[PDB]
């Protein structure tokens, strides 16, 4: 019982570390995508 | 209960002319009897049982028979064992006996053991098994019957009983020990009486008395093909947990190697080793080689053990064994399951027949009825993205991500569980 309850600890930990390190990156990414919409609408009627 | 009433049965003598004199005995089987006790040093009983051998077992029994008292009986019986356990060829007086009769060697006995005294009837049923157990007449038909009968009815009693019944399971021990008892004990019920009171939570000497009865059973490929019929392990896997004593400890891993060296095929083997795996077997046998004992027998045999699990966990998790099972719905934590490497070398062998295998898996993610099988679906399909990465769009294509996802939500905290498991390897990473 106590070796998985360290385990799955370990591993939650780990986990949590390394979405935390995709999604901070990510986010940024959307915010950037989004407020680039506005930096190119000034004239953009073509298609691109 | 048998030692003290032994010991006072050995002192106390009392005049066998008391049953001459009211007629009811012989005079040569007093004289013989006298004479006898008399006759103490080896050497004078080697000469008044080869003097007068056909009078002995024909004054044990008028004895026996006629006697109304039980310290005389009890007297003549403790005699014939302690003489057994001074040379156990003693038993060939009485054969002598029955051959000069012409008769066989039973009727005289077995009658005996319905008499009242507990005593009286379980040394002559010591004295039987030493008898038909060293001689070369074996007990056979009605006779053998009858005697196992009784020996299945004295453990129906299930204290001085439960004491009593070792001395029943000695004797059907010191009977086993010859082959043709153990196919006799598996044609009666009497294994079922074994399991009976095993279950009935009998005492610590008994509990090692019957598990010495399965490893003798055990050591016979047949016999050990039999025995599934009952399926001790479970029963023996949880009750090793309290009898960490060296004898029942021993034994019980003795039975196991038994179990699984005899086992006559190789599904008998993976039965066995199935029993034993699924009821967590293989820790222990773990902690045990660990742990070290007095004599060459334990480390060997858990080492057998530790070998011959390995061998069947390898075998489960065979890439065949992990597909069969997902055709079988067989998704209830295999050894296969739970085993990394297994992971590691074959989580591509899921994209085999156009991924058949997750989709197996993403079926039964919403075709499954059982919570164990729908857990270990999503499990295992999250397993899959962890050990190949390119799985992950195959999973977003065949809906697992979904699934799982959604059934992290699921009626049952162990689907919800392996589900966030699942999810969680998904997420491993981007």
């Amino acid at each position: 019982n106590f070796e998985k309850i360290e385990n799955e600890l370990k591993e939650i930990n780990t986990n949590q570390e390394a979405l935390k390190r995709n999604f901070l990156e990510l986010t940024e990414l959307k915010f950037i995508l989004r407020k680039t919409q506005q930096f190119f609408d000034e004239m953009a009627d073509p298609d691109l | 209960i048998i030692a003290a009433k032994a010991a006072e049965v050995r002192a106390n003598k009392v005049n066998w002319q008391s049953y001459l004199q009211g007629q009811m005995i012989s005079a040569e089987d007093c004289e013989f009897i006298q004479r006898f006790e008399m006759k103490r040093c080896s050497e004078e009983k080697q000469e008044m049982l080869q003097t007068e051998g056909s009078q002995c077992a024909k004054t044990f029994i008028n004895l026996m028979t006629h006697i109304s008292k039980e310290q005389t009986v009890q007297y003549i019986l403790t005699m014939v064992d302690d003489m057994l356990q001074e040379n156990h060829q003693r038993v060939s007086i009485f054969f002598d006996y029955a051959k000069r009769s012409k008769s066989t060697a039973w009727p005289y006995f077995l009658p005996m053991l319905n008499r009242q005294d507990p005593f009286t009837v379980h040394m002559a049923a010591r004295i039987i098994a030493k008898l038909a157990a060293w001689g070369k007449e074996l007990m056979e038909g009605s006779d053998l019957n009858y005697y196992f009968n009784w020996i299945k009815t004295q453990l129906s009693s299930q204290s001085d009983s439960s004491q009593y019944v070792q001395c029943v399971a000695g004797c059907l021990q010191l009977m086993l020990r010859v082959n043709e008892y153990r196919f006799a004990w598996v044609e009666a019920d009497g294994v079922n009486c074994i399991m009976g009171v095993l279950s009935n939570k009998c005492g610590f000497q008994l509990q090692y008395q019957m598990i010495f009865s399965i490893w003798l059973l055990a050591f016979s490929p047949q016999m050990c093909e039999h025995l599934r019929r009952y399926n001790i392990i479970p029963v023996l896997s949880d009750i090793l947990q309290e009898s960490v004593k060296e004898k029942v400890t021993r034994i019980i891993l003795a039975a196991f190697r038994n179990f699984l060296e005899k086992s006559t095929e190789r599904e008998t083997r993976q039965e066995y080793a199935l029993a034993m795996i699924q009821c967590k077997v293989l820790k222990q046998l773990e902690n045990l080689e660990q742990q070290k004992y007095d004599d060459e027998d334990i480390s060997e045999d858990i080492k057998f053990l530790l070998e011959k699990l390995g061998e069947s966990v390898q075998d489960l998790s065979s890439f065949d064994e992990y597909s069969s099972e997902l055709k079988s719905g067989r998704l209830e934590w295999s050894p296969v399951h739970k085993s990394e490497k297994f992971w590691r070398e074959n989580a591509v062998r899921l994209n085999e027949k156009n991924y058949e295998l997750l989709k197996i898996l993403t079926k039964l993610l919403e075709v499954s009825d059982d919570p164990q099988v729908l857990a270990v679906a999503a499990h295992d399909v999250g397993e899959y993205v962890r050990h190949y990465p390119r799985g992950k769009r195959v999973i977003e294509q065949l809906g697992g991500k979904q699934l799982v996802m959604n059934h992290m939500h699921h009626e049952d905290q162990q689907v919800r569980y392996n589900a966030l498991l699942a999810v969680q390897k998904l997420m491993v990473h981007n």
